[PDB]
């Protein structure tokens, strides 16, 4: 038990190109998505307290 | 190493303010001081282009270093932290050898430049002069400033007080 959780949910992400479909198919145990993230990449992730100005 | 810094000329001197090598003149209208300005500005142009060659030749792209790996990639991220390391030990070592081998070169320079200074005045002089030891020439015959300033420019006229010295020596 952590979080006061006896079970689990894993989480999963994909890219979906341009003129490309994604398709969900449940009976059950779905954690159905709401909003997508549409992006252009292109540069990494710092990790610090310092202020941002 | 010429021997001319700390040398047969010993020190610096202070009084001279407006170059790195000259002239100190001494006669019956007054003493002076006069860096060459020559020598002077070739030596600026060349050490200039030096710091710049030293500066304009560590160009790179953009780069991320930090990559972050879970913890059944030990073995890439001790890869990652291979490949950083080495890089570091490199421009490290090569960092400081560059300022160490080109100060060397920068000090040899500046010593050739003062060599190459006190002989040109010797070889244009001739036995007009005599040489007192300490990077100073004692002249033979009376000569006013223009005859300094021919001395300093490169065009003395030997012939000209050539049998005035020979009177006096």
């Amino acid at each position: 038990k952590v979080r006061d959780q006896e079970g689990r949910m894993n989480y999963y992400w994909t890219l979906v190109e341009p003129g490309d479909k994604i398709t969900f198919e449940a009976t059950g145990n779905l954690v159905v998505p709401r909003y997508a993230f549409t992006m252009e990449r292109d540069s990494g992730i710092i990790i610090s307290d310092t202020p941002v100005h | 190493l010429f021997g001319a810094i700390a040398g047969f000329i010993e020190g610096g001197w202070t009084g001279m303010v407006d170059g790195w090598y000259g002239y100190h003149h001494q006669n019956e209208q007054g003493s002076g001081y006069a860096a060459d300005l020559k020598s002077t500005q070739n030596a600026i142009d060349k050490i200039t282009n030096k710091v710049n060659s030293v500066i304009e030749k560590m160009n790179t792209q953009f780069t991320a270093v930090g990559k972050e790996f879970n913890h059944l990639e030990k073995r890439i991220e001790n890869l990652n932290k291979k490949v950083d390391d080495g890089f570091l030990d490199i421009w490290t070592y090569n960092a400081e050898l560059l300022v160490l081998l080109e100060n060397e070169r920068t000090l040899d320079y500046h010593d050739s430049n003062v060599k190459n200074l006190y002989e040109k005045v010797r070889n244009q002089l001739k036995n007009n002069a005599k040489e007192i030891g300490n990077g100073c020439f004692e002249f033979y015959h009376k000569c006013d400033n223009t005859c300094m300033e021919s001395v300093k420019n490169g065009t003395y006229d030997y012939p000209k007080y050539s049998e005035e010295a020979k009177l006096n020596r």
